[PDB]
RNA sequence: CGAUGUCGGCUCGUCGCAUCCUGGGGCUGAAGAAGGUCCCAAGGGUUGGGCUGUUCGCCCAUUAAAGCGGCACGCGAGCUG
RNA sequence: GAAUGCCGGCAUGAGUAACGAUAAAGAGGGUGAGAAUCCCUCUCGCCGUAAGCCCAAGGGUUCCUACGCAAUGGUCGUCAGCGUAGGGUUAGGCGGGACCUAAGGUGAAGCCGAAAGGCGUAGCCGAAGGGCAGCCGGUUAAUAUUCCGGCCCUUCCCGCAGGUGCGAUGGGGGGACGCUCUAGGCUAGGGGGACCGGAGCCAUGGACGAGCCCGGCCAGAAGCGCAGGGUGGGAGGUAGGCAAAUCCGCCUCCCAACAAGCUCUGCGUGGUGGGGAAGCCCGGGUGACAACCCCCCGAAGCCAGGGAGCCAAGAAAAGCCUCUAAGCACAACCUGCGGGAACCCGUACCGCAAACCGACACAGGUGGGCGGGUGCAAGAGCACUCAGGCGCGCGGGAGAACCCUCGCCAAGGAACUCUGCAAGUUGGCCCCGUAACUUCGGGAGAAGGGGUGCUCCCUGGGGUGAUGAGCCCCGGGGAGCCGCAGUGAACAGGCUCUGGCGACUGUUUACCAAAAACACAGCUCUCUGCGAACUCGUAAGAGGAGGUAUAGGGAGCGACGCUUGCCCGGUGCCGGAAGGUCAAGGGGAGGGGUGCAAGCCCCGAACCGAAGCCCCGGUGAACGGCGGCCGUAACUAUAACGGUCCUAAGGUAGCGAAAUUCCUUGUCGGGUAAGUUCCGACCUGCACGAAAAGCGUAACGACCGGAGCGCUGUCUCGGCGAGGGACCCGGUGAAAUUGAACUGGCCGUGAAGAUGCGGCCUACCCGUGGCAGGACGAAAAGACCCCGUGGAGCUUUACUGCAGCC
RNA sequence: GAGCUAGCCCUGGCCAGGGUGAAGCUGGGGUGAGACCCAGUGGAGGCCCGAACCGGUGGGGGAUGCAAACCCCUCGGAUGA
RNA sequence: GCGGGGUGGAGCAGCCUGGUAGCUCGUCGGGCUCAUAACCCGAAGGUCGUCGGUUCAAAUCCGGCCCCCGCAACCA
RNA sequence: CCGAGGGUAGGGCCCGUGACUGGGGCGAAGUCGUAACAAGGUAGCUGUACCGGAAGGUGCGGCUGGAU
RNA sequence: UGGGAGAGGGUGGUGGAAUUCCCGGAGUAGCGGUGAAAUGCGCAGAUACCGGGAGGAACGCCGAUGGCGAAGGCAGCCACCUGGUCCACCCGUGACGCUGAGGCGCGAAAGCGUGGGGAGCAAACCGGAUUAGAUACCCGGGUAGUCCACGCCCUAAACG
């Protein structure tokens, strides 16, 4: 769930925090962490290329296993479930019988102590990884490779899942988190189950400070600026858009589709997204 | 109040210094010009 | 226009008289008292407050009366702003 | 001779302003040609969470001594951070380097760019982070963890002895980490002592005292003690830790586990070495064979890699340890001991300031550590004061106006004014007590009130110790004393009611705006399937993100409550293999030029032919928009009702003379003696209205209204008083400005506001303190206005291009 | 040219003292079990008062300044965006 | 100051493009109904705000006057 | 010491009054429509919701006190 | 003790029919809709037909004047968890009982909060008709909602 606070400051009034109930281990594998080089949204030129970023809490990156076909047939025990500050999902520590230790993102209901495994012959059960071609049509599924051996790309965020809808040739038909209908190749691995921590989205930041802790610096409206700065800039007193609503760089921002028409993957997308 | 000149020996040397000047096309033309003009100093005096 | 600072207030006055009051008068539809109207008169006087940046005005309480104008809509090398 | 010309010189203002914090001076004695200003002494005052001390920047000889005083020093100067000269800075252990890595920078490989160059894994560089061995005292005019003394320690090389599969830039462990709170035990520091040491002291009424005054420690290897940190042991399997591995990791088994053992720090002890006051003599001697002891308080520091809780989830790499590979096992490595070796740079001095940044010996700015005592609830607050350091580099008088900063004030008490602006008032702690409203937390320090010192007596509990004495902390009760007054000085809210706006803490126009503006959690729309969209870049490459639709970009709105109506005709965006239009290209009906002809050459119709546009639909928390006239009810008035024109549709709920209302001080009601403002109502809303959101809303606000209480020099209405200036004398001595001046008033005249012309009036010559009416006074070639076929920023369905995208 | 200033990145440092008293925990009450109530413990927070530090609200002074933005009094934040 | 408007009783065409006044309602007569409305059948009523001009001819084109609505009135 | 009561400050209950506002009762012959009683010409009634000059309409579920 | 019937309740799963939408196929001049029509959909290839897919909601026949529950209410099928209730036997307890102000729980639909879901239906709303008007009845669209989970609301011609 998500936990409330009593209104003993103006901000604690609406603030909510995750319950961290599923967490069993509160410091990470030293051998599995490296430092996360904070960018501040600046690129190698030194220029801001993603506005309003910086000054969030320090973080160590936990190395995650997004392959799984790395260790076919070798089973693992789920040692712990831990906090990961780099993603919405929680992560599970896996102790392979190999001795080797790895992190995966923790599917919903995955239990510390249980066993998981990967490969064509794996039982259809939460935490297991199989090529999509071997996973029974209708099962919810996450951490999906988009192309074989290229890494898990789809449905990694908290609470998200893709569902296998059917098969066709060497491809299987998925319903993505977004609601898009897409053909993904059958050799692509995927873990069965949805991602855990589904109550993530119900968190109420509650105050400006919380945004600042996440490296989220204040976003300043176009309408609040001057013509030198923004299409919506200027005007005596408040002003409506006075033109079709636009980005800082001039392009329209209510409806204007932006995916390339002649993109090769178009041949593999059956139906554009949901709502 | 806090004025604009805030001396710092490392800053000085790393910004206007001989080796900074030589690393860049424009930095070199400065040395060429100050040499052509006959400057007794090609580079700001900093005690290292 | 190689600059004559621009409203009102405050302070400080000074002048005009087409006189608000006080003084002197004629006429009166002036009985008395109190008024009206006009003439002579600038010596002195011409209050305190509510509202508004306000000038002005309206209102309150008084007064002999609560005059109107000029002085770069007097006065920012005097103040305010 | 003029260019607000240029360069230089020299005037005027003028012996004028000023001489840079209002912490403050006085005298005696030296010195010297000369002394308020230098030196010494005594007295006085100021700082003391500093105005004292130690670091780091930065500065660069300013340090010490002798000799000097032209200039520099806001005066003086014999003095000096000044002039001349001489001297002064000593390290294996402090800091940096011969060690490590962070951002970042650089960059074999590689990638990209007309050139210049841009990028880029490893690697390398990069520190105030990691790592690493010295403490106390003494000495110089001037350095000292550096020299000296005492006691310790590190690495490197060689040798001897003992032990071992030795061996790494490779594997592994460790280094290795947040915020808030915090236990035990210590140290730093401090308080007291009737105890130990000490020159002396008895005054002026008393005291020869359990009197006063002074001091009562520092460092220290091995060992021991106290407190703590770190760490299980054995064996079997083993496919994982890009080779190997006995290591590490995973499984199983026996053992023991708020322990223990082993190890590592801190503190105490510790052989030994040092230090050692007031006072009185001349920095030194003495004191002094100095004493060096007990009690209490006690850190934010130490044990430290301690513990707990929390979410926002908290560097790396080496040193070190372990593992093995080449190899090598006469070698090598570990332990112990001995001898030898141990480099480069810094080190002076200033360092909250006269030596740094501010043109100045400039009331400004400048990171880290120490920062004593007493009282006040606490404290780094505040008053005083220790150590220490100062009196601010012009003075001496006078006792005007006026100015500044300050104190008091009869009666009144906001009558001041745009405004209670300003200044009063209130003011700490303890207890009693506290309303509407509320999101139940708040509103709350609401409001309002009582207490507050000193003395004696009785008594409760805690800390340390021992369970007691003493010392220390927190109380309770009774009786009294004094004054005008007991937080007796200093530091320390005035309060309430009611609106507007913004929910809130935050943010902003450095240097005229702090706000109702920006931001904000939150709400919605929209793009984005990952080599994502989007952003920077010619590109490579980056960011996005080592993220993946519970995510990321864009936009509007802005907590929360209740809500968010109608219009898709126009613009936008979205969907639509039809149709229409459409460029290059395809096609070549049919021409034309030339040639004797083959031929060569040029124009070229129909048709096929993309996006875009047209066309057909959708779409409002997309751009946007949301009517007119006329009539009508059995008193009037008004019009639920009707008629008709028009629209894409005619403004819904809610609100309304408003941060919006022109007429306007609308009208009525409230408040007031009186109310263009305020509040509550009404509604012909010139010209509200629903995310450029609508109406509300507890709390919040250095926001802007209105009112009341309290209290006042704001005022009626001013008076007195203080200090710093102004004034006078000695010293030093600017400035803008300035055509030249022998520079009066009126009434006129004049380019229309005259010291300067006319007429008249008035007027001996020259200053000093003052006031500002004039010299259309100074300043700034008006910043408004216009003019210039002058510029710049910004906009768009102006023109014309370009990037980008199709 | 970012030794001023604006943002970010890396690595360090700082924030006296006082006040309020959330979650949780413990116990008690409660019930079929609960919710929940009470007490103690606890020590949260862009919480409160207030130095350092960071600011710059109102007023006064200064205005050829001590100063090309300062001085005095008053005032905002002060565990956090 | 600039723009649009005035035509049967009401609200709107016709004006631009001179000749030819129309639409809905209302009114009047007649039907249906026991009766009223609704509904069905017929009918009347405008010489076009006013004056002046152009023209063979004016609601229509051009001017003056009356009105009636809108929009504007900025820089100090 | 207590003490009538006076004063200051703040609460609580009640009564009267108030621009304006909300609906309510009533009133010989006002305007608009015709919702209900006959399947009242769409069976009615209903709780709730939203909308509309007005009666009312409609959705969802319920009742017969409706069907003939 | 031994047995019974039952849509009593809660959870998990799961089956076919129909509608809508999408895809492929085949096919062409209309379909839809009504009192009649119009709006609407359709040569950009609709309706009608076949095949594939997706998704939500509701369970035809059995089904009844039936059954169950205290009431509201409960209907495909399967499994699990659970309540009520009846019969027989006449074994056990020995009046342990009836009612019940307060309290507590449950409580159709609509409505509300947070999230999901959304095929059909459908307040509001739009359009077409009808009408003097028609903010209705009829027709074509259509948003809440209707569905799930949790938490509220606590009404009813909650009636026998
Ligand atoms: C023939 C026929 O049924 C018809 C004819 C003309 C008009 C109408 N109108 C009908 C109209 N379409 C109407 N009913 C309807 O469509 N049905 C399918 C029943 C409405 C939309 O609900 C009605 C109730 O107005 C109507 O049913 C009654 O009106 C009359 O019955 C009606 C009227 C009003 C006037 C004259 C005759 C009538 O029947 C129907
Ligand atoms: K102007
Ligand atoms: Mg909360
Ligand atoms: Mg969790
Ligand atoms: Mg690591
Ligand atoms: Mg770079
Ligand atoms: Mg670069
Ligand atoms: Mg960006
Ligand atoms: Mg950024
Ligand atoms: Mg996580
Ligand atoms: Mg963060
Ligand atoms: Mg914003
Ligand atoms: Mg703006
Ligand atoms: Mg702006
Ligand atoms: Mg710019
Ligand atoms: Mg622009
Ligand atoms: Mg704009
Ligand atoms: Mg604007
Ligand atoms: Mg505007
Ligand atoms: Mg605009
Ligand atoms: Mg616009
Ligand atoms: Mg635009
Ligand atoms: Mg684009
Ligand atoms: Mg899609
Ligand atoms: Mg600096
Ligand atoms: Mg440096
Ligand atoms: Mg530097
Ligand atoms: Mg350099
Ligand atoms: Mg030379
Ligand atoms: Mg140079
Ligand atoms: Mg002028
Ligand atoms: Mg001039
Ligand atoms: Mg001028
Ligand atoms: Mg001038
Ligand atoms: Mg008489
Ligand atoms: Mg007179
Ligand atoms: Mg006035
Ligand atoms: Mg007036
Ligand atoms: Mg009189
Ligand atoms: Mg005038
Ligand atoms: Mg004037
Ligand atoms: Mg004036
Ligand atoms: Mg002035
Ligand atoms: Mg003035
Ligand atoms: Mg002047
Ligand atoms: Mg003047
Ligand atoms: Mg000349
Ligand atoms: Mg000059
Ligand atoms: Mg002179
Ligand atoms: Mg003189
Ligand atoms: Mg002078
Ligand atoms: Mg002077
Ligand atoms: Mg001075
Ligand atoms: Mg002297
Ligand atoms: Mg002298
Ligand atoms: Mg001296
Ligand atoms: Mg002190
Ligand atoms: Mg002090
Ligand atoms: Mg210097
Ligand atoms: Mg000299
Ligand atoms: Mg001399
Ligand atoms: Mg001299
Ligand atoms: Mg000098
Ligand atoms: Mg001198
Ligand atoms: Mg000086
Ligand atoms: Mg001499
Ligand atoms: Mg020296
Ligand atoms: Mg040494
Ligand atoms: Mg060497
Ligand atoms: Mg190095
Ligand atoms: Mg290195
Ligand atoms: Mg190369
Ligand atoms: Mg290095
Ligand atoms: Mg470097
Ligand atoms: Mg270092
Ligand atoms: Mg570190
Ligand atoms: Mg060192
Ligand atoms: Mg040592
Ligand atoms: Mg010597
Ligand atoms: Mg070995
Ligand atoms: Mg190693
Ligand atoms: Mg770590
Ligand atoms: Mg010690
Ligand atoms: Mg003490
Ligand atoms: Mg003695
Ligand atoms: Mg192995
Ligand atoms: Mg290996
Ligand atoms: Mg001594
Ligand atoms: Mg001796
Ligand atoms: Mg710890
Ligand atoms: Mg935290
Ligand atoms: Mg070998
Ligand atoms: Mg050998
Ligand atoms: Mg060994
Ligand atoms: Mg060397
Ligand atoms: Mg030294
Ligand atoms: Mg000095
Ligand atoms: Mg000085
Ligand atoms: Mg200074
Ligand atoms: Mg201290
Ligand atoms: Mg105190
Ligand atoms: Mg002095
Ligand atoms: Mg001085
Ligand atoms: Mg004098
Ligand atoms: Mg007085
Ligand atoms: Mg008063
Ligand atoms: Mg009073
Ligand atoms: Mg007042
Ligand atoms: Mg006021
Ligand atoms: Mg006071
Ligand atoms: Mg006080
Ligand atoms: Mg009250
Ligand atoms: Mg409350
Ligand atoms: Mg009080
Ligand atoms: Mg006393
Ligand atoms: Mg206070
Ligand atoms: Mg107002
Ligand atoms: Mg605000
Ligand atoms: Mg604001
Ligand atoms: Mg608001
Ligand atoms: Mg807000
Ligand atoms: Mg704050
Ligand atoms: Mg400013
Ligand atoms: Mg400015
Ligand atoms: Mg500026
Ligand atoms: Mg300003
Ligand atoms: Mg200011
Ligand atoms: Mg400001
Ligand atoms: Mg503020
Ligand atoms: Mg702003
Ligand atoms: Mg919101
Ligand atoms: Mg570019
Ligand atoms: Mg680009
Ligand atoms: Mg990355
Ligand atoms: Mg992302
Ligand atoms: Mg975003
Ligand atoms: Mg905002
Ligand atoms: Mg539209
Ligand atoms: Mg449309
Ligand atoms: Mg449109
Ligand atoms: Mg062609
Ligand atoms: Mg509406
Ligand atoms: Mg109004
Ligand atoms: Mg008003
Ligand atoms: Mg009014
Ligand atoms: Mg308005
Ligand atoms: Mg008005
Ligand atoms: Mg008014
Ligand atoms: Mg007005
Ligand atoms: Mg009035
Ligand atoms: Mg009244
Ligand atoms: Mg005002
Ligand atoms: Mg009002
Ligand atoms: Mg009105
Ligand atoms: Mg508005
Ligand atoms: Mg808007
Ligand atoms: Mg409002
Ligand atoms: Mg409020
Ligand atoms: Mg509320
Ligand atoms: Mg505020
Ligand atoms: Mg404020
Ligand atoms: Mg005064
Ligand atoms: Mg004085
Ligand atoms: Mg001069
Ligand atoms: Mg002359
Ligand atoms: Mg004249
Ligand atoms: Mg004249
Ligand atoms: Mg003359
Ligand atoms: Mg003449
Ligand atoms: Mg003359
Ligand atoms: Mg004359
Ligand atoms: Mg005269
Ligand atoms: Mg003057
Ligand atoms: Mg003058
Ligand atoms: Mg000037
Ligand atoms: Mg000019
Ligand atoms: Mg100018
Ligand atoms: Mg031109
Ligand atoms: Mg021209
Ligand atoms: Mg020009
Ligand atoms: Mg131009
Ligand atoms: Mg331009
Ligand atoms: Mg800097
Ligand atoms: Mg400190
Ligand atoms: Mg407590
Ligand atoms: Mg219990
Ligand atoms: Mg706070
Ligand atoms: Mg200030
Ligand atoms: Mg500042
Ligand atoms: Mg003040
Ligand atoms: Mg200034
Ligand atoms: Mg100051
Ligand atoms: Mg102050
Ligand atoms: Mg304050
Ligand atoms: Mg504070
Ligand atoms: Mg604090
Ligand atoms: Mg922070
Ligand atoms: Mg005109
Ligand atoms: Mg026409
Ligand atoms: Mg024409
Ligand atoms: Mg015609
Ligand atoms: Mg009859
Ligand atoms: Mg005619
Ligand atoms: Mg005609
Ligand atoms: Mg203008
Ligand atoms: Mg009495
Ligand atoms: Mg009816
Ligand atoms: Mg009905
Ligand atoms: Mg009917
Ligand atoms: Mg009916
Ligand atoms: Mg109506
Ligand atoms: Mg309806
Ligand atoms: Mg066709
Ligand atoms: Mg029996
Ligand atoms: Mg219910
Ligand atoms: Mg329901
Ligand atoms: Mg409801
Ligand atoms: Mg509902
Ligand atoms: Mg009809
Ligand atoms: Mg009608
Ligand atoms: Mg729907």
């Amino acid at each position: 769930a998500v936990k409330k606070f009593k209104p003993y400051t103006p901000s604690r009034r609406f603030m909510t925090v995750a319950d961290f109930s599923e967490i069993t281990k509160t410091e990470p594998e030293k051998s599995l962490v490296k430092p996360l080089k904070k960018t501040g949204g600046r690129n190698n030129q030194g220029r801001i290329t993603v506005r309003f970023r910086g000054g969030g809490h320090k973080r160590l990156y936990r190395i995650i296993d997004f392959k799984r076909w790395d260790k076919v047939g070798i089973p693992a025990k789920v040692a712990a479930i831990e906090y990961d500050p780099n993603r919405s999902a929680r992560i599970a520590l896996l102790h392979y019988v190999d001795g080797e230790k790895r992190y995966i993102i923790a599917p919903d209901g995955l239990q510390v102590g249980q066993q998981v495994v990967a490969g064509p012959d794996a039982p259809i059960q939460v935490g297991n990884a199989l090529p999509l071609r071997f996973i029974p049509v209708g099962t919810v599924v996450h951490a999906v490779e988009l192309e074989p051996k290229k890494g898990a790309k789809l449905a990694r965020a908290a609470g998200t899942s893709a569902q296998i809808q059917g098969r066709e040739g060497d491809y299987v038909i998925l319903r993505l988190p977004s609601g898009e209908l897409r053909k993904v190749h059958g050799e692509c691995y995927a873990t069965v189950g949805a991602v855990g921590n589904a109550d993530h989205k119900n968190i109420v930041l509650g105050k400006a400070g919380r945004s600042r802790w996440l490296g989220r610096r204040p976003h300043v409206r176009g309408a609040a600026m001057n013509p030198v700065d923004h299409p919506h800039g200027g005007g005596e007193g408040r002003a409506p858009r006075g033109r079709p609503p636009a980005s800082p760089w001039g392009w329209q921002t209510k409806g204007l589709k932006t995916r390339k028409r002649r993109k090769p993957s178009s041949r593999f997308i059956i139906a554009r997204r949901k709502k | 109040m806090k004025r604009t000149w805030q001396p710092n020996r490392r800053k000085r040397a790393k910004t206007h210094g001989f080796r900074a000047r030589m690393r860049t096309p424009g930095g070199r033309k400065v040395l060429k010009r100050r040499r052509q003009k006959g400057r007794w100093r090609l580079t700001p005096a900093v005690r290292k």
